[PDB]
């Protein structure tokens, strides 16, 4: 019955090794509901949300060649809040990484993924409170216990994917997670703006098009 | 019915410093809390740092802690964003806010949270 507020944190630029990292973090009232991450190349590692001094932060991993990252921490004013990040490890030998929310009553307000190899391979190409993430990724559920708290997933693709794609939330909705669909080539990164999901990509034209997709997760309270 | 007014911005070099100042109109109005948010394009107006009445009421985003620093001054009325070792990433458009009444959280760092606004200084960070 009260009202869901977000905002936007990005950190300083990681630096240029494999090894540089960069960290997003709210204010100490604040939650993380999603963490998200931006390159000017691409050549980055993603993003996972992780427990440092009692509270969940946004940490950026750079890709080796990568110029370095930028974390982008989704910070909300969630009243009477209980969050916890559920994590599934890559499988290789798989058609995407597959998480959820294990507890009743839990919410997904938004899903990061990082990956361990230098960049994403090639393949052959959503449920109610799950994250998917590419084959050769962990993926990273934003989970919450909150009084009232309703979230919903929101999409828009388009074939030729320009500067950017963009999705936004509808009126008495909050963006609370924005992120890019997996198998989408050339992806710069993510990030939220008021209640738009921006999605950045390379530009680069088609090699079987392909559809470079924004999604967002959006979230009210009643 | 409050104005406030910013003073300083433009065109300095990586490495370099700038101070930014705020003050209303009326400088009988006295703000809980003042503030300094800044906007990229295409991004929203993200916050930077807050200041109330003390030292402990002061907080940074954290691409900024330890180069740039909030003041306020009650005798002149006026708050401070003192930005020294500028890196190119500080290039944005600077909004000076104001929150004239108490709030019960120890930092106010949500647009929201604020009622007053300036009409935004340009800050360019050349090479
Ligand atoms: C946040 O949640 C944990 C776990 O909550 C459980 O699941 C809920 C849906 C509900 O059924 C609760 O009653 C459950 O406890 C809270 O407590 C943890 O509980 C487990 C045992 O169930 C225990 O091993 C942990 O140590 C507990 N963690 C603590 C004490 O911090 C937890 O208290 C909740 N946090 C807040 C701030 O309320």
């Amino acid at each position: 019955g009260w009202q869901l507020f977000c905002r936007t944190v990005w950190s300083a630029h990681s630096g240029p090794t494999r090894m540089a990292t960069a960290v997003a973090r709210c204010a100490p009232d604040e939650e993380l509901l999603s963490c998200s991450s931006f390159s000017r190349s691409g050549k980055r590692r993603g993003e996972r949300m992780e427990a440092q001094g009692g509270k969940l932060v946004c940490r950026a991993h750079n890709a080796f060649g990568g110029e370095g990252v930028y974390a982008i921490a989704r910070c909300c004013l969630l009243p009477q809040a209980n969050c916890s990040v559920h994590t599934a490890p890559p499988a290789e030998a798989s058609m995407g990484t597959r998480v959820h929310c294990h507890q009743q009553g839990h919410v997904l307000t938004g899903c990061s993924s990082h990956w361990e190899v230098e960049d994403l391979g090639t393949h052959k190409p959503g449920q109610p409170n799950q994250c998917v993430g590419h084959r050769e990724a962990s993926i990273h559920a934003s989970c919450c216990h909150a009084p009232g708290l309703e979230c919903k997933v929101k999409e828009h693709g388009i074939p030729a994917p320009q500067e950017q794609v963009t999705v936004a939330c509808e009126e008495g909705w909050t963006l609370t997670g924005c992120s890019a669909l997996p198998g989408t080539s050339h992806v710069l990164g993510a990030y939220a703006v008021d209640n738009t999901c921006v999605v950045r990509s390379r530009d680069v034209s088609t090699t079987s098009e392909g559809a470079v997709t924004a999604v967002a997760i959006c979230c009210r309270s009643r | 019915q409050v104005k406030l007014e910013e003073s300083g911005g433009g065109l300095v070099q990586a490495g370099g410093s700038l101070r930014l100042s705020c003050s209303p109109s009326d400088r009988t109005f006295s703000a809980y809390a003042m503030g300094w948010f800044r906007q990229v394009p295409g991004r929203e107006r993200e916050f930077v740092a807050t200041i109330r009445d003390s030292d402990a009421s002061i907080y940074y985003t954290d691409s900024v802690k330890g180069r740039f620093t909030i003041s306020r001054d009650n005798a002149k009325n006026t708050v401070y964003l003192q930005m020294n070792s500028l890196i190119p990433d500080d290039t944005a458009v600077y909004y000076c806010a104001a929150r004239q009444y108490y709030s019960g959280r120890v930092y106010s760092t949500f647009r929201e949270e604020y009622d007053y606004w300036g009409q935004g200084t340009q800050v360019t960070v050349s090479s």
